[PDB]
């Protein structure tokens, strides 16, 4: 769970502070986070859907990392993170819903998705990062 | 020293072809006459199974280490690969020629073949017994005679067989999947391949033990070692401004004097038809085998700074070490960059920890200067895996390699700062040194051309995935050779001889196999070890013939310790499907080897109750029992260990029904006589005078009124009243037809070694050859 | 056999001079020693010049130069010897070997000195360190180990060192083997007006090595003898270190244990071959006999005065006058 | 028998090693120059592989001290001593990382010659104090106001 | 053998200025037996040190 959250705080202050510019320092200290995630990810495959009138896709990772290399941004490097952001994006919305609709009795508070039971798993919470929501 | 390191790794040729000739047996069968139930020879003879060499042990200790060397004999023997038409023999009998297996085979059969046996059926058989080739699959069928537990071995030797095929493609193949693609280069073979050949993979896996981790000690002895391995290729460069002429329009130049010193002290750097070659060299082995570094220059020779700025544009700076960086980028930043940059107030005041260069950073502003710092600061290595396998490699950052962008960049920052000022003259020298970076920088772009394609090059050759480590013993820099190369280069062009690649391909490679080769001798004996009890054989043992195996190491000058943890490693690795599926064999029939074969038993019984003796052909009736029904029992390893508890003691003394386990020394008597005096209850008295015994040597009693003189007694009529008899099974017996097996393996093979060679490596003309960017390396006139 | 610091010494240097170390060699022998007095002809004449640089031309000029192989010392082809008197002390004999010995010496030594050049454990090579400086430098335990360098037990553990650390092949091999043929050396020893041959199982001087390889020896075997480690010197004959009956006891037995004849003594004060410091002032002995030589060497009777002019400034300097 | 004892934990259960090695195995970073931390923590992993030895190290006094100890009839309250007795942090760091599948106990014949010691001189001790009481007392009970 | 992969390890001469106290080490072959006798009797006899 705690999880999931970072996956967010992650892209907003990403999808924020990433942008045709800015000066490298501002986000010395983020970019750095992200990479790590990536990694962590790259190999697994998910589970996404497979209830009433909701698609079921599924989803590999296989993407490269950044450029600490240059000084301001160019916008050529904003692009060629966004598309790979994007999926992301239009990941987690299909990972939110998913969870967001299953539930249970005896134990309803854990998770129940065939995605989230395997984010919980611990070879993951390398991730976390500003819980201030 | 130097060349000291490099003939022991010349001169490591691992490339054993191991074969074998004879097939490895244990057991001969052998005569003995027949004992019918009533004690009589009927004659004939029957044929049974005994050991060739019966050498086992006094006390179960010793017998579980005997086998272990057996281990050890199979595998130094271990045939790599097979052929039977070197192994011919002839049949005297048979429809004809015959031509069997393994001379052992032929003698047998010509013996029974004479003392007259069970007559026709093996007779015959023997007869219409022969061989035959199926010479289009390549097969052959050759008969042959062994024994279960022999067929058992010498078969999975047929199914094994570690001898892959060879055609033209795998050896095109095995010619990294980056250099048959690289351009500038070029094949081409004299021969054609037959169906025939066959080639023996050396195998490459990685370093199964994280020998980087805690170690260093050893990474070092590595690195060096590369190392030096590097220089040995390394291209000695060509033609290059004679020395004289370059150094004298250096003096020119900068306007110099009488007692008025400013630039002077930068051409102590001249001796550069050694240093610009040392320098190169140097610095590709240093990233190949990924050594670090240190660096010897002076304050006064701002010159061999400015170069500097060449090097760490290039180099990561985690290539070098810490406190050496350090050095440097101060060096630079207090009496290079603020003092005639208007920017001094404060020479930088610095107290180590955190990065000095970078901090600098976040200093100044200028763009051009701006870049620089975070190019060069931030810039590291790009860690990329596979390489057409596993090669682990440390890559240049892709922008590095001759797209040098960064050096007419490194330059535009330098035109740029030579503005402003602040000690009036200082600048005048410092300036002026600058610039000669500045004219040769239409040069200067081509150094880095160089080494990137060299490293870039060389790099594929190496299976010993390096890494990024902490050297420790830090091979020495000067920036006086630096300084020479840069400013003294240019037209010239230089590559990679073709035979030198392979040779460097060659060593890594047999170095590797040798590697993970030990790797599975050593894993497969202490596993072994283990699954054996061997409490008592220190393991200080394998550790030491590993690394010895692995020249370059002085063994006897490295402690106990780092040995140990290199055990604890090891245990926890798999074994070689070989290796391993050997062992299983040895084991799972290890009980009936010992078993059988004479010199020992097993353990004897003591009821003090008259007692039947079975009937066995083999022996007349005598004192045994393969199975030791029920009474209690005690380990006689886990005796003479304990310290004997007068647990035995008291039970001898008291007398009360008992049996012993493990090793032991049979001893035969006949004279009945020697039974009805029940003699057998003696012996056991000793022990009680000694806790410790060995001293024991139990009684049998082969009896055959037969052969024993004191038939008398067979004569009334009786049955043998013994009291403690003897644990040991018997000899099977030999039923020769379903007793031989039958084999199959290949004809006229064609085994090669080393390879390659089958290759006329030419190379373009230098003046025009091309990197990772498909442009002319070295255009600048 | 530390003795480890021959490797420094050579650990750095494909030098240029360690690969041409046979010219460089070469080249030396007029700053070389001395070997028998052999016979020549240049020309059309004979002479009996005793100067190691010649007989390197009368041997390449006659095919007989053949430095890839060092003449052995032992039984078949013995020692020379030479002489060195002092007052106050029993005299000790030089070596002579031929000039293969000096050649596969010269290079290897020269990159030594380089080392020890800026070593200050060698109060003698440091810079151009003078006597003062190493006077000054003694934050106190002083040694004699004269006899020890010649003692026979020291020659084993000397050359398994040397040659356990031990172009640049090829001298660094030669230089081994001069160790070996040494290993086992026999002496042209005279016994009157006949010239008998005995064996010789001590370590002598005359090699190059000689004053390089002595002080690392000694200062190898101070170390090894030395209840925190101020400063730690060599000097030929004497080695000491700033760090008393207890620990001189101690120092003098550990001394004795690894049987060698030694003065071990124990101070405020330290005296030591060539010079003593009594009283935190530095001193220099003064006897340097005038109206009588050690030997008779090729001076004239004219330079024989200038010298003892010499000498006698050098000792009203130093006391005696 | 009062002959203070100590942790079975140090006994033969030694982790209180493995514990000590664990809390070293995370001490490598910053503060002042390099030379410092790179010759600092290199010498604590000579500590750490040799741990899995350094262990055998406790198990070896463990056993002797709490065996020789046995044998001594002269009870043994804790007291300052008023001298001391050197022991050079040299020695130490040798046997440290110097031992290896090393083994020796008290030759048996040792341990009773041991016992036997003590033994006599404490009947000794005793007898004496037996002897020299009598005495005292019966100078008393006769006047020999003296000695 | 130990004290040679220990200068290995060690980084022996690097600028600090107080060195060869840390290696009169030596003479362990002994020292060992020393500090281990030493150690035993210490606690036995009830001594402090």
């Amino acid at each position: 769970m705690d999880v999931l959250y970072s996956l967010s705080k992650t892209l907003k202050d990403a999808r924020d502070k990433i942008v045709e510019g800015t000066l490298y320092s501002n986000v010395s200290d983020l970019i750095q986070q992200f990479n790590q995630m990536i990694i962590t990810m790259n190999g697994n495959e998910f589970q996404t859907g497979g209830i009433g009138n909701l698609p079921i896709r599924n989803w590999n990772f296989d993407f490269g990392l950044l450029g600490t290399t240059l000084l301001n941004l160019d916008a050529n490097y904003v692009e060629t993170a966004r598309n790979t952001i994007d999926y992301f994006v239009d990941f987690v919305d299909n990972v939110c819903m998913d969870e967001m609709v299953r539930e249970s009795q005896r134990n309803g508070i854990a998770p129940q998705s065939d995605s989230l039971r395997k984010l919980s798993g611990l070879k993951f919470k390398r991730i976390n990062f500003d819980n201030s929501s | 020293p130097k060349e000291s390191i490099l003939k022991k790794l010349e001169d490591i040729k691992p490339e054993q072809a191991k074969k074998q000739t004879k097939l490895f047996r244990i057991f001969e069968p052998r005569q003995l006459p027949i004992y019918r139930a009533n004690g009589e020879k009927e004659l004939r003879n029957r044929w049974y199974w005994k050991l060739k060499k019966d050498t086992l042990p006094d006390g179960d200790y010793d017998v579980r280490e005997y086998f272990l060397n057996l281990y050890d004999q199979v595998l130094t023997e271990m045939p790599d690969y097979l052929l039977l038409k070197d192994m011919a023999v002839e049949n005297k009998n048979s429809r004809d020629a015959g031509k069997v297996v393994d001379s052992e085979t032929a003698s047998i059969c010509d013996a029974i073949f004479q003392d007259e046996e069970t007559e026709g059926a093996v007779r015959r058989f023997i007869a219409e017994m022969r061989q035959r080739v199926q010479a289009d699959r390549n097969v052959v069928n050759y008969p042959s005679i062994l024994h279960p537990i022999d067929y058992a071995f010498n078969e999975y030797f047929l199914q094994h067989q570690l001898v892959e095929p060879l055609n033209n493609d795998i050896i095109f193949n095995y010619i990294p999947e980056r250099i048959r693609n690289d351009v500038n280069y070029i094949l081409n073979m004299d021969r054609n391949l037959p169906s025939t050949a066959r080639y023996i993979r050396p195998n490459l896996l990685q370093d199964r033990l994280n020998l980087h981790d805690n170690f260093e000690s050893l990474w070092d002895t590595i690195t060096t070692s590369n190392y030096i391995l590097a220089r040995s290729v390394v291209p000695d460069l060509k033609e290059l401004v004679s020395t004289e002429a370059q150094i004298q329009k250096m003096s020119q130049d900068l306007q110099l004097e009488a007692l008025t010193i400013q630039s002077e002290t930068q051409f102590l750097t001249g001796i550069n038809s050694q240093a610009a070659n040392d320098c190169f060299k140097t610095l590709i082995a240093a990233m190949l085998s990924q050594r670090t570094m240190s660096l010897d220059f002076v304050t006064t020779n701002y010159m061999s700074l400015i170069s500097g700025m060449w090097l760490l544009t290039v180099v990561p700076n985690d290539m070098f070490i810490r406190e050496s960086l350090v050095a440097c980028q101060l060096a630079i930043v207090n009496t290079i960059i603020y003092p005639a940059f208007g920017m001094q107030r404060m020479h930088y005041r610095n107290g180590d920890p955190q990065t000095p260069f970078q901090i600098a950073e976040q200093q100044i502003q200028n763009f051009q200067v701006a870049n620089w710092l975070h190019f060069v600061n931030n810039n590291q290595f790009r860690q990329v895996v596979i390489d057409g396998v596993l090669n682990q490699v440390l890559n240049d950052n892709i922008r590095n390699g001759h797209v040098i962008n960064q050096l007419m960049e490194a330059l535009m920052q330098l035109s740029r700062q030579q503005f402003p000022t602040m000690p009036v003259d200082y600048k005048r020298s410092i300036q002026r040194g600058i610039l000669l970076l500045s004219n040769r920088l239409g040069q200067l772009v081509d150094l880095t051309r160089l080494l990137a394609y060299n490293y870039e090059t060389l790099m594929a050759c190496v299976t010993m995935n390096m890494q990024h480590v902490q050297t420790l013993t830090t091979e020495k820099l000067q920036l006086t050779s630096v300084t020479s190369l840069c400013m003294l280069i240019g037209n010239a062009t230089v590559i990679p001889s073709p035979q030198t690649l392979f040779h460097y391909y060659n060593v890594n490679v047999n170095f590797h196999s040798n590697y993970n080769e030990r790797i599975n001798d050593a894993v497969a004996i202490i596993t072994a070890a283990n699954r054996l009890n061997l409490y008592q054989k220190k393991m200080k043992a394998i550790v030491e013939d590993f690394l010895k195996r692995l020249h370059i190491f002085d063994v006897a000058r490295v402690p106990d310790d780092q040995m140990y943890r290199l055990r604890d490693r090891l245990r926890l690795l798999p074994v070689e499907v070989r290796r391993l599926d050997i062992f299983n064999l040895i084991l799972m029939n290890m009980d009936q080897i010992e078993r059988a074969s004479d010199k020992i038993a097993q353990g004897v019984i003591i009821a003090y109750r008259d007692m039947q003796l079975e009937r066995d052909e083999m022996y007349g009736y005598v004192n045994i029992a393969r199975n030791l029904d029920g009474f209690q029992q005690i380990n006689l390893e886990e005796l003479m260990r304990t310290g004997d508890y007068a647990q035995i003691t008291n039970m001898l003394l008291n007398n009360q029904p008992v049996a012993l386990v493990g090793a032991l020394p049979f001893v035969t008597d006949s004279s009945v006589i020697s039974l009805i005096a029940k003699l057998d209850a003696t012996v056991f008295a000793q022990i009680v005078k000694l806790r410790k015994v060995d001293t024991l040597k139990p009684i049998l009693y082969k009896i055959n009124s037969d052969s024993n003189d004191f038939y008398l007694v067979a004569n009334y009529d009786w049955v043998p009243t013994s009291t403690t008899k003897v644990y040991k099974q018997v000899p099977q017996q030999f039923d020769f037809r379903n007793s031989m097996h039958m084999l199959t393996s290949n004809l006229t093979f064609t085994v090669y070694s080393d390879l390659l060679a089958f290759v006329s490596a030419d190379t373009v003309e230098p003046i025009n050859a091309v990197a990772f960017d498909n442009m002319r390396i070295m255009n600048e006139l | 056999t530390l003795i480890d610091e021959v490797v420094k010494m050579l650990e750095e240097p494909d030098d240029h001079l360690l690969r041409d170390s046979e010219l460089a060699g070469l080249l030396s022998m007029s700053s070389a020693s001395n070997g028998e007095s052999r016979q020549l002809k240049f020309g059309r004449k004979t002479i009996f010049s005793t100067k190691k640089n010649m007989h390197v031309m009368d041997d390449m000029a006659n095919e007989r130069y053949t430095p890839g192989i060092i003449p052995p010392v032992n039984v078949d082809k013995p020692i020379p010897l030479g002489r060195r008197d002092v007052p106050g002390r029993r005299t000790r004999i030089i070596f002579i070997l031929p000039y293969e010995y000096f050649i596969a010496q010269h290079a290897v030594v020269e990159k030594m000195l380089i080392y020890a050049k800026h070593t200050r454990e060698y109060a003698e090579f440091y810079s151009q360190s003078n006597q003062l400086l190493s006077y000054g430098d003694v934050f106190v335990l002083y040694t004699d180990v004269s006899q020890w360098d010649s003692s026979q037990h020291n020659t084993q553990p000397f050359r398994k060192g040397i040659i356990m650390g031990l172009k640049v092949l090829q001298t660094l091999n030669l230089y081994k083997q001069t160790q070996i043929n040494l290993m086992d050396s026999y002496v042209q020893i005279p016994d009157g007006n006949v010239i008998k041959k005995i064996q010789y199982g001590a370590v002598a001087s005359g090699e190059k090595q000689t004053k390089a390889a002595n002080s690392i020896a000694n200062l190898a075997l101070i170390k090894t003898v030395l209840h925190a480690t101020k400063i730690i010197r060599v000097d030929g004959d004497d080695n000491y270190a700033v760090l008393i009956q207890d620990v001189s006891n101690d120092v003098r037995e550990t001394y004795a244990r690894m049987n060698a004849k030694v003065k071990a003594l124990v101070s405020v004060g330290i005296e030591i071959a060539k010079r003593y410091i009594a009283g935190g002032k530095i001193f220099f002995r003064a006897g340097i006999n005038l109206l009588n030589n050690e030997k008779r060497g090729q001076s004239t009777q004219w330079d024989q005065a200038a010298i003892l002019y010499s000498n006698y400034i050098v000792n009203r300097l130093r006391g005696f006058e």
